[PDB]
């Protein structure tokens, strides 16, 4: 028995959390899954649940705020003798030190120091932790997850207050590592395009009929007194068309819907009239050129000097050309696609000497440019960063698409595409 | 059905504790029985993996 | 009522087993070796015995519930008898292991009733010291994934525990519970010649029958506490005695694919909460429809429902994705090799016939959410370490194919062309792309 | 030493001392050597002259475990207590970390305790300056050689001292230890003792048991009809049949010669004899008896036979489902080693090259949807993620680390004969 | 890597918050507690010095950890972008999804020594 809340698209899924989920603890079972991708809402359904159940006491840790497994025993025991203090607050307390654990035997050893204590409590009282987002952590590996299933049977059974825990994670390949130890999942749908819509316009009502934006743009035209459904209205118009006119851009996303709005909404607000409010379909056709771009990139004509133009020049060269041909085709007498081959020194100036216009002999500025050209990381070392000076075995490769060296070539009057030859 | 003729092997054993190759003495208690000659031909073969 | 609701209460605690010790059910297919363990286990505290054995079978199959279910057995009438030790290989490495025991004996004393100070070889000699050498307080061992310590390196504290049998007049008993088959190779000879050689498998379901005659101890409620309960007891053999009834039909196809008892286990806990009056809960086991959708929605979004929840063009792009895939050896593509064959396929579409055909710099955007979808892999990337130092090797190590730009990281295949067929429905347009 | 008082306890309710109970109390591995007497002595006379005269030796014993080597450098010492020496059992094997042993011995000279670095300092201040003793067993010298040789030549150097108040006794496992990682350096120090420890012989083996049987075989006991209980109501006797004994060692010394794997038999063997009896009558746990040549012979068998093949028998449906495809590749291309893509193109392939039968129809409609003709058309099997992390752990397969899930390469674990020969069941 | 680039830069800000305020933990635990360890409130900003050579997906997992960080309301964060050149370089480079994180509020300022003489 537990008190259930309601919400728009999970009306299986919070029966489950209701049915694995009580107060009592031997009714409760020991570890859980929340599975699902990014874009499910399910940090917005767990904490959602909790609020319509005041009942029970949640402890809530965040694992992507954190960086390791180390101070990720220092993050739980912290806050468990941080929650039990605001509940039980007549209990007295030999408080120890959270900075101390570092190793996955401590927790134990502590959880064994602080429960005792509090033996003297009247009810066998649960405890939930929360963990946010168990995949992303940046130092996981095989073993760690199994490590965090076990640490409840390592603690005392029979202690008043027992522990259990809800795992959040995603990218689904990860569970089917260990489907074998059988712990309860409840994996969490993506969705669909109705639904997208559905929970959009929910959600993103109250604040884009509250924004100053649309409040400078009632006063600032002449302003007939449009409802706040006639202000409803507009904003459901935005919201059914901005998911009609981007879902192949965007997929099935929540996080990437709620921000496009906020780029697109604002000059939305421009191209409206006085009369358009009553008027949508017309302005959709009068603010059409945004509903056809994504506006999401804030071709450059690059800065390096004349020398060190040509000095790039060369280095697409060897993309295509081997060693076999190019002595040929160049004398002083399609992998356009395909990844760039590697090269070695000296290669460059036996291409460079060649195609500039005994016109140069100095080549103290040529060597200027290249590590130049190293540190905009254009052409790049394939082994280490650190030797690459005095000729040991160091190969070469460049680091640059074909259009920015095809604008580059006509930059300085030079043709390229007749050297390359399918 | 081979369970049994280890024992009597082991009735030997108990009289006098002699692992010998071929036999004349052992298979005259087995033909009362009602196995063949073949089949304890075999049992002399397969008991040489236990080293016995 | 809330009397249907104690009857909840009742049959949530028994598909649990958190029961009080007298009354915990063990299923029939596994009677046997629980005794053989009681055997074990009570004359090693009772009798003091000195002997171990090693307890071998796969995951989830009652093995730390049969053994603190002899404890509780033993619990209610030898109370200060013993005390137990328990260490996992999975929370314990190799040498905190030494201050995982000494800690835990400590505690003990004041619970039966200057050890763990020192240095961690300083208490390991105390330890030694303490166990070699009215009545004996006897020790039991839990062991948990005792493989692990069977490691190629040292393997030292197994080596301490097996000679604490020879030598000690404190009585032992050690528990090695794992689920490599073949432990006693992964032993070396001077360790295997301390051990005491009895290893005991663990049973499984053997026969359809089996499981039929578990899953019926599993929910016959035997104690008067409702006065739903013999009306609820002959439901449920009624459902079970019918070899056409589709509970009886599900748990079939339980014991054709898993057959393993703590999966069906998990599906009945929802089933049995679900309900809110007595009448609906009769008709949901009767039904069983809800085990549909449960099986539904543990299989929405492995690799099928990742399928069905992408839009037009994210179809589109894996579909140009998997025919470059198809023509070279190893299936490698890159990110331009993808998007000059969506151009030609789009590019098809118009011509045989008014469909966007998008840009190069919002396909990425596109292309962002396939590789997190794992519908795609690097091509030589090693996914998940195994423990952490072989993980923390990797960090530290500066990559290359990063250093190559984004759309030219070799990216392969998950899921091939030819089974993409099967899963696109005809009535899509790009049902001719599937095929070659 | 100070808790052995608290690990006392009080309420001892009168356990039952059943026949085969007081077998098992002397058959405990504990409690002069028939086997290595007079390698006893080849110990203790090299021991007793250096001893006697105040120099520095070195004695090298090998050996297979369970020989005595343990044993029987422990009685060399026992005897002399009666007749000047600190005895350690400097354990190779009982250091965490292989530098720990120096921190014993400069704690076992005065009773002090720094790092290992410290420790060596006032050792090598001891071994070459004190006028005119120690007794030190360097045992499973195994774990101590591993890092860089930079210990072990440590223990040998001390020897060298004329001033050195040492007498120190290594005990490997092979006497090819001072050869295969050690240095000749090390090798020159060793010297050239070498007192080989071979196995135990069968006869032999008889004559180690019956030292445990000394007083108690074909004895009497004093037993109440009621309880069980015997005493060393009737006035039982209990008997050991020495050629049941005899097979036991014929085999022990045929494989192994090990000393512990004889009694250990022997004591598995006893047990099962304990609970027949206890099956047949039921004394619990609060004419003339023996033991048989059949039970020995199941104990010994024990130790050999093994359940993968009837695990095998015992998995699921898709379990075997999976090893048949698997072997099934394994001989259409013979390379031991199949991509994990290609064994789920094999059994989608293995549905329909069998024909139309309903059983493999009502398997294929389970082995694709847990029936529900709602959601279907699913892509791999059902659970093909569980049978396969099942497979895993349970040792009979083995699959490399791969994120991509095609092209990860699988191998076999067990010889996959067998696997073919319980495919059959 | 993710995990030194947080860790340095958290001792480095910690021992500047010593020596203006006259046994912890560096990580972001000091960031939420900040008004309370040092009882002003925090603005925090990058000099990311050299930008394009680090491995960006290490930078994109970066940032995405410092989007943590928005749910304490006494804290403001900066970002410096110090790049050499090459600003349609650096929106390919990273993943679609912090970009949009990223264009929020965008400043493109230029810093040259040679503008225009
Ligand atoms: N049924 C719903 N009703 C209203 N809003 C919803 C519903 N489901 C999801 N949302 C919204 O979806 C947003 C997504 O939140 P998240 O939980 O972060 O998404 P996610 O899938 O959990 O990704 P994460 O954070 O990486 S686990 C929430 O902030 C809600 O505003
Ligand atoms: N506290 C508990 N009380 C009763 N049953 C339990 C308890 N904890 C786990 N179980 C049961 O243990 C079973 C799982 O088998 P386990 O032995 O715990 O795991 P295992 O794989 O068999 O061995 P482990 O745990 O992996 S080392 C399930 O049926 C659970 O219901
Ligand atoms: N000749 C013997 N007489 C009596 N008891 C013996 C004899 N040989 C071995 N034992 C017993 O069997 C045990 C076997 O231990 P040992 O053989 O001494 O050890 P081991 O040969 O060094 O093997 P290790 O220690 O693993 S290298 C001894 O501890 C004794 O209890």
């Amino acid at each position: 028995n537990v008190t259930t809340p309601e919400v728009a698209f999970r009306e299986y899924q919070t029966n489950c959390l209701a049915s694995y989920i009580s107060a009592d603890p031997d009714i409760t079972p020991s570890n859980l899954i929340l599975q699902g991708y990014s874009g499910t809402g399910k940090t917005y359904t767990l904490k959602k649940y909790f609020n319509a159940n005041p009942n029970l006491h949640a402890v809530w840790l965040e694992p992507v705020e954190l960086v390791s497994w180390k101070p990720l025993l220092q993050a739980i025991a912290r806050t468990v003798q941080y929650k039990l203090k605001t509940l039980y607050p007549n209990i007295p307390t030999t408080d120890y030190d959270p900075l101390q654990v570092e190793e996955p035997f401590l927790l134990v050893k502590t959880l064994h120091n602080i429960f005792v204590q509090y033996e003297s409590l009247q009810e066998k009282t649960c405890l939930f932790l929360i963990l946010d987002g168990f995949d992303s952590l940046q130092d996981l590996d095989a073993a760690l997850f199994n490590k965090y299933i076990k640490l409840n049977e390592l603690l005392p059974k029979d202690s008043k207050i027992n522990i259990k825990f809800i795992y959040t994670m995603l990218e689904t390949s990860f569970l089917q590592r260990y489907s074998t130890h059988c712990i309860p999942t409840v994996m969490f749908p993506r969705y669909n395009v109705d639904e997208v819509s559905t929970i959009l316009v929910m959600s993103r009502c109250g604040e884009l009929m509250e924004d100053s934006c649309l409040r400078k743009r009632i006063i600032e035209e002449q302003i007939t007194d449009c409802t706040d459904d006639q202000f409803q209205n507009v904003a459901a118009n935005f919201i059914h068309l901005i998911v009609q006119a981007f879902h192949s851009y965007t997929g099935n996303d929540i996080f990437a819907l709620n921000d496009l709005i906020d780029f697109k909404w604002p000059k939305y607000v421009s191209r409206i009239t006085k009369e358009n409010i009553f008027e949508p379909l017309a302005l959709y056709k009068s603010a059409i050129k945004l509903f056809l771009s994504t506006d999401d990139n804030l071709s450059q004509t690059y800065d390096l000097s004349i020398i060190s133009k040509y000095l790039l020049i060369a280095s697409y060269i060897c993309s295509y050309l081997e060693p076999r041909y190019d002595a040929s085709i160049f004398s002083r007498k399609n992998p356009r696609y395909l990844q760039p081959s590697l090269f070695a020194i000296e290669r460059l100036l036996a291409i460079f000497q060649a195609i500039f216009p005994s016109l140069m002999k100095a080549n103290i500025e040529v060597f200027q440019n290249l590590s130049e050209l190293h540190t905009l990381k254009l052409i790049a070392t394939t082994m280490n960063k650190n030797i690459d000076y005095l000729s040991p075995k160091v190969r070469w490769k460049v680091n640059v698409p074909w259009e920015i060296i095809k604008e580059i070539s006509e930059s300085v009057h030079f043709n390229i595409s007749d050297y390359f030859s399918d | 059905p081979t369970t049994k003729i280890f024992t009597i092997i082991k009735k030997m054993l108990q009289e006098t504790g002699k692992n010998t190759l071929s036999y004349e003495n052992i298979v005259k208690t087995v033909r009362l029985r009602g196995f063949t000659m073949l089949q304890l031909s075999n049992c002399i073969q397969e008991y040489s993996y236990l080293n016995v | 009522d809330p009397g249907f609701g104690s009857l909840q209460r009742r049959l949530l605690q028994q598909l649990y087993g958190t029961l009080p010790t007298d009354e915990k059910i063990i299923f029939t297919y596994l009677q046997d070796c629980q005794q053989e363990i009681d055997r074990i286990i009570k004359q090693s505290i009772i009798q003091k015995e000195s002997h171990s054995v090693i307890l071998v079978g796969p995951r989830q199959s009652y093995k730390t519930y049969l053994l603190d279910y002899e404890l509780s057995l033993l619990q209610q009438s030898y109370k200060e008898q013993f005390i137990t030790i328990r260490l996992n290989g999975f929370i314990h490495s190799e040498q905190t292991a030494i201050n995982g025991i000494a800690t835990q004996l400590e505690q003990q004393l004041q619970k039966i009733h200057t050890i763990s100070s020192g240095s961690l070889t300083e208490v390991f000699e105390k330890i030694l010291l303490l166990l070699d050498s009215i009545t004996k307080i006897t020790v039991v061992f839990i062991f948990d994934e005792i493989d692990t310590f069977a490691g190629p390196v040292r393997q030292t504290l197994l080596y301490n525990l097996f000679d604490m049998v020879e030598h000690s007049r404190v009585p032992v008993c050690i528990f090695g519970c794992t689920t490599k088959l073949n432990i006693l190779e992964y032993l070396e000879k001077r360790v295997k010649s301390r051990f005491s050689q009895r290893v005991i498998y663990m049973p499984q379901i053997q026969n359809l029958d089996d499981m039929v005659d578990a899953v019926r101890n599993l929910l016959t409620v035997r104690s008067e506490i409702s006065p739903w309960v013999s009306q609820w007891n002959e439901t449920l053999e009624k459902e079970l005695s019918d070899p056409r009834s589709n509970l009886n039909r599900h748990i079939r196809m339980n014991f054709e694919t898993f057959r393993s008892l703590p999966t069906l286990k998990n599906s009945i806990i929802p089933l049995v909460a679900t309900s809110k009056n007595f009448g609906s809960l009769c008709t949901a086991i009767k039904s069983c429809s809800f085990l549909d959708i449960y099986n539904k929605n543990q299989l929405s979004n492995n690799l099928t429902g990742r399928l069905q929840s992408l839009s037009d063009l994210e179809l589109a792009i894996l579909i140009s994705a998997a025919r470059v895939a198809l023509r070279a050896k190893d299936g490698s593509f890159n990110f331009n090799l993808a998007y000059a064959e969506y151009e030609k396929m789009i590019k098809a579409i118009n011509s045989r016939i008014t469909i966007k055909l998008w840009l190069k710099k919002d396909v990425k955007n596109v292309w962002e959410n396939l590789v997190q979808l794992d519908f795609f892999t690097e091509k030589s990337a090693v996914g998940l370490r195994d423990n952490a130092t072989a993980a923390f090797y990797a960090s530290n190590y500066q990559f290359q194919g990063t250093m190559i730009p984004f759309d030219l990281r070799s990216y392969q295949m998950q899921i091939i062309l030819q089974e993409l067929r099967r899963i696109i429905p005809k009535s899509n347009m790009y049902y001719s792309w599937t095929q070659l | 030493s100070r808790f052995e008082n608290k690990l006392k306890t009080t309420q001892k309710h009168q356990i039952v001392e059943t026949i085969f109970s007081k077998v098992k109390k002397q058959l405990n591995s504990s409690y002069y050597l028939p086997a290595r007497e007079n390698e006893f002595a080849s110990i203790y006379l090299s021991a007793y002259s250096a001893i006697e005269s105040d120099s520095a030796t070195t004695i090298y014993v090998a050996g297979t475990p369970g020989v005595g080597k343990t044993l029987t450098v422990r009685e060399v010492v026992k005897e002399l207590l009666s007749s000047d020496f600190l005895y350690v059992e400097i354990n190779g094997l009982k250091m965490v970390k292989p530098t720990d042993c120096y921190e014993t011995l400069w704690n076992k000279v005065s009773g002090e305790r720094l790092t290992w670095a410290a420790s060596m300092e006032s050792l090598e201040f001891y071994f070459k300056r004190v006028p005119k003793t120690i007794v030190v067993l360097l045992d499973e010298l195994d774990a101590m050689v591993t890092k860089s040789q930079d210990i072990m030549y440590n223990f040998f150097n001390w020897t060298t001292y004329e001033n050195a108040k040492l007498i120190v006794i290594a005990v490997a496992n092979t006497m090819d230890l001072p050869e295969r990682q050690l240095g000749n350096k090390i090798t020159s120090r060793i010297g050239f003792t070498r007192i080989m420890f071979t196995g135990y012989t069968h006869e032999e083996l008889k004559n180690i048991i019956d030292l445990r049987l000394k007083g108690l075989n074909d004895s009497f006991f004093y037993v109440d009809t009621k309880t069980g209980n015997a005493i060393l109501v009737r006035k039982v006797r209990l008997r050991m049949s020495a050629d049941a004994i005899e097979i036991a060692s014929r085999k022990v010394a045929s494989v192994s010669g090990d000393a512990r794997r004889a009694l250990k038999v022997c004591k598995r063997a006893a047990e099962i004899a304990e609970k027949h009896y206890m099956a047949k009558h039921g004394y619990g746990y609060d004419g003339v008896q023996t033991v048989h040549i059949t039970h020995v012979m199941k104990a010994l068998n024990e130790t050999l036979n093994s359940h993968v093949i009837t695990f095998m028998t015992r998995l699921s449906f898709t379990a075997k489902l999976f090893i048949y495809a698997l072997l099934n590749l394994m001989k259409k291309n013979g390379s031991q080693e199949q991509e994990l893509g290609d064994i789920v193109d094999e059994i989608k392939l293995l549905i329909e090259v069998n024909g139309s039968n309903k059983f493999v129809m009502e398997i294929a409609k389970t082995l694709f949807q847990q029936g529900s003709d709602n959601i279907s058309e699913q892509l791999r099997i059902i659970s093909w993620d569980f049978v396969l992390n099942q497979l895993l752990d349970a040792g009979i397969l083995f699959k490399q680390t791969m994120k991509n899930d095609r092209i990860c390469c699988v191998k076999l674990n067990i010889s996959v004969e067998e696997a073919k020969r319980a495919m059959n069941e | 890597n993710v995990r030194m680039m947080l860790r340095r830069s958290m001792y480095k800000l910690y021992s500047a918050a010593d020596a203006e305020e006259h046994d912890v933990s560096y990580d972001l635990s000091l960031v939420e507690n900040f008004k309370r360890l040092f009882g002003k409130d925090l603005a925090m900003v990058f000099n990311f010095k050299d930008v394009d050579s680090i491995n960006f997906n290490t930078l994109d997992n970066f940032i995405i950890l410092l989007k943590s960080a928005f749910k304490y309301d006494h804290v403001k964060i900066s970002l410096i972008f110090n790049i050499n050149t090459n600003l349609s370089n650096i929106e390919k480079n990273l993943r679609q999804s912090t970009i949009r994180l990223l264009k929020r509020n965008y400043h493109k300022l230029d810093v040259s020594s040679n503008k225009g003489f």
